[PDB]
């Protein structure tokens, strides 16, 4: 339920091939950016960093939970379906 | 003592249960005490009625209550396991319930529980092989000034001594149904050795009524 | 006044407390019940709430809220939902058996109280919730209610006032927690007896989600008399803010355990000696008293010498009036075991809904069981004190508080006894 990992903007790159090492079965790669993840305060900072480095990019808008209407009393409604059958 | 059900040949969904036609008439009266649209309020009395007819509640009896009142079986299962008066396994003809909370303990409810076990030969929580008695300890029964006391089925037997509760059990074996109430000499909760109050004849209608009425 | 007690029979309300007169309607009417009830109903809810407020009456169920103000929460315009009075006859507090006598010996006082009380709140019906073990008392009450219906005292045109009122008896199924007011409502609705959080408050969202007031049997049963004899008459008994008479249960180690009606603010020592026949073995054989049922902390003999039995005085003694269930323990009692058995009671009665009481009361029970044997270290006493303070004030309902207070009373007043038992166990097992 924690939301502290949804504060900052992240930049990551497209995933590329990983294959099994013949000797051990370990996961091998030839992608130097496979682990590179950058952190930004705003999408504007992220976009500015991407542009000056020549990277084509996709921006995804921030998803925020919409405000909910919560009422403990609706659990016991006289005539509404919100009446709970157990606690 | 478990709160999970396992099917057995004697307790499973195909165990036979059904309300008698007379008991169905009582259910209507029960269901009509609550507002229309809130029939689930009748689960406790209807479930208790099933136990009064059958002596206890097999899972089939719980399913029937859920079916009649149109509530999920789980909600009936929750009620049956929450309240301690519902017997989810068979009990004996006479369910002996000894109170052992502190006020009764202070007045030697231990000697009562000991006497019953010695007479019946069983331990707490057990049923006799003849299946006439089941013995359990219970919390305060609301008769503390009449301690030590027991409840057998629907009746309170009060102010007990080891002699008193052995006569009560002997009467139950003999088939006689003993009278409930204190066995010490007083009739209810009045102090022993004579009333310290309410000795004068009571005032009649209108006594002390204020002006204006 | 300076001295309270020696209540006279004329001033007793529950005049058939011992069942030595007829409890059925004819007896009740000849004792002054159901008298000028129509006149009271036609004075209106505001007048009734006036007399209850003036009387200084406070809830007799244990919490002791001022009844007049509490009942006035329902005196508001209707919004469409029906309004209900729920009468609490669960009577679960150990040492408390006062409501049992009203139901079976003075049932018509309760029925009239429901009608008069229900009128003040604009209620359409009263649901009397009686604990399932009180089967014979419930049947007595049911017979009394039939008589009132047959006489036209309740139901359509109750007493001829033009007010329609119903009285229903619903039985419990064995659960001390169902005496808590919101857990009582949840039980009537057919769920597990688990208390609700507040808000909403029952006067806004109650039984079936409708405006409701939960009132104790004794509180409701005295309302007809207060309206007849006046609030000024009731307020003339007891100390200020502690008015009226009160039913007392005296059990434990007394010569004559009994239920008696006595003035509020009566000295505790006088009550035990005048009515209960004195402490077994003499007043000097006293060890401790639980003054208001198992939930109230115990007080030792020294405090009992002068403490008065009313709400304010017992709060000064670091306990509470509670239900006025006096449980007496003499010097032969194993005090640690006695309190341990009460924690075992709360462990068996916790509804399990909320963490501090589900886990904490069970935790306190295991510690107390070791304290009885002395199988502990003194550092665990302050641990137990801190555990109890983590339960109190952090639970949904007051059962958690009721489990922590008896523990605190033991530690507060009998810490040396706990330490002696621990010291002795170590020697035998060193
Ligand atoms: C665990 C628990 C058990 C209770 N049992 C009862 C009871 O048996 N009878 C009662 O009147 N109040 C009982 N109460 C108190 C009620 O919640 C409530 O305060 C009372 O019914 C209010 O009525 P009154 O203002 O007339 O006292 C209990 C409270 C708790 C927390
Ligand atoms: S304090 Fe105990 S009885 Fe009260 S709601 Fe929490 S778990 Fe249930
Ligand atoms: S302690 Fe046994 S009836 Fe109350």
């Amino acid at each position: 339920s924690g939301v502290n990992n949804t504060k900052k903007w992240k930049m990551e790159f497209d995933t590329r091939e990983r294959w099994e090492n013949p000797l051990m079965g370990w996961a091998s790669t030839a992608d130097p950016l496979s682990n590179l993840v950058l952190t930004f305060s705003t999408k504007e900072d992220a976009v500015a960093f991407a542009e000056k480095n020549g990277w084509s990019y996709d921006v995804e808008e921030r998803k925020v939970p919409k405000p909910k209407s919560k009422s403990y009393g609706a659990n016991f409604s006289w005539n509404k379906r919100t009446r709970v059958s157990t606690k | 003592a478990l709160f999970v059900h396992r099917d057995t040949p004697e307790n499973n969904p195909e165990t036979p249960f059904d309300f008698t036609p007379e008991n169905y008439k009582r259910i209507e009266a029960i269901v009509k005490n609550y507002p229309e649209g809130h029939k689930a309020a009748a689960v406790l009395p209807v479930l208790d009625l099933a136990q009064r007819q059958n002596g206890w509640l097999p899972i089939s009896a719980m399913n029937k209550v859920a079916e009649i009142l149109q509530v999920p079986p789980m909600r009936v299962y929750e009620v049956a396991t929450f309240y301690t008066m519902y017997n989810r396994k068979p009990v004996g003809k006479y369910h002996i319930q000894v109170c052992t909370t502190t006020p009764c303990m202070l007045r030697n409810s231990d000697s009562i529980l000991e006497a019953i076990q010695k007479k019946l030969g069983i331990k707490v929580g057990e049923t006799t092989p003849d299946k006439l008695f089941t013995l359990i300890e219970v919390e305060c029964l609301g008769a503390c000034v009449n301690a030590p006391m027991v409840q057998i089925n629907d009746n309170y037997y009060e102010d007990l001594t080891p002699k008193d509760i052995e006569e009560i059990i002997d009467e139950l074996k003999a088939g006689k149904i003993p009278k409930p109430g204190p066995r010490s000499g007083r009739f209810s909760c009045e102090p022993a050795g004579g009333l310290t109050s309410l000795t004068e004849p009571p005032k009649g209608p209108g006594f002390g009524v204020q002006a204006g009425l | 006044k300076t001295s309270f007690g020696s209540l006279k029979d004329e001033d007793r309300i529950f005049t058939n407390l011992y069942g030595r007169h007829d409890w059925r309607l004819k007896g009740a009417q000849s004792r002054g019940d159901w008298y000028k009830t129509k006149e009271i109903l036609l004075k209106g809810p505001d007048w009734i709430l006036g007399e209850v407020k003036t009387s200084g009456l406070r809830g007799r169920g244990g919490a002791g809220f001022p009844t007049g103000l509490k009942w006035s929460f329902m005196n508001k315009p209707s919004d469409g939902r029906p309004k209900y009075l729920v009468v609490n006859a669960d009577e679960g507090e150990p040492g408390t058996c006062k409501d049992r006598e009203i139901i079976r010996h003075d049932p018509h006082k309760l029925v009239e109280g429901c009608l008069v009380g229900g009128r003040a709140m604009g209620a359409r019906a009263a649901y009397i919730y009686i604990r399932g073990e009180f089967y014979n008392e419930a049947s007595n009450l049911q017979v009394a209610i039939r008589e009132a219906y047959e006489a036209g005292l309740i139901g359509k045109n109750a007493c001829g006032s033009g007010y329609d009122f119903d009285v229903f008896v619903v039985r419990g199924a064995g659960a001390y927690i169902c005496g808590e007011e919101t857990a009582l409502i949840e039980s009537i609705e057919g769920k597990q007896g688990k208390p609700r959080l507040k808000p909403p408050f029952p006067a806004d969202v109650g039984v079936f989600g409708c405006p409701t007031t939960v009132a104790n049997v004794e509180t409701v049963a005295v309302s007809p008399t207060i309206c007849r004899r006046g609030g000024a008459w009731f307020a003339s008994f007891g100390r200020e803010r502690n008015s009226g008479t009160k039913l007392f249960n005296i059990s434990g180690h007394v010569n004559n355990p009994c239920t008696v009606e006595e003035e509020m603010s009566v000295p505790l020592k006088e009550l035990i000696e005048k009515h209960a026949g004195g402490v077994t073995g003499g007043w000097d054989n006293l060890l401790a008293v639980i003054p208001g049922g198992s939930s109230t902390p115990l007080i030792p003999k020294s405090v009992c010498e002068t403490v008065l039995m009313d709400f304010d005085a017992l709060i000064q003694a670091q306990t509470g009036l509670g239900t006025a269930a006096v449980i007496v323990m003499d010097r032969s009692t194993d005090i640690v075991k006695a309190i341990a058995r009460l924690i075992e009671f709360y462990k068996h009665e916790s509804c399990g809904q909320c963490t501090p009481c589900r886990e904490g009361v069970d935790w306190m029970n295991k510690v107390m069981a070791r304290f009885v044997r002395g199988d502990a270290r003194p550092a665990e006493i302050d641990s137990l004190w801190e555990i109890s303070k983590q339960i109190e004030g952090h639970t949904i309902c007051a059962l958690g508080d009721g489990a922590a207070w008896p523990v605190q009373g033991l530690i507060r007043h009998f810490r040396p006894e706990l330490e002696e038992r621990m010291q002795q166990f170590a020697q035998q097992h060193q």
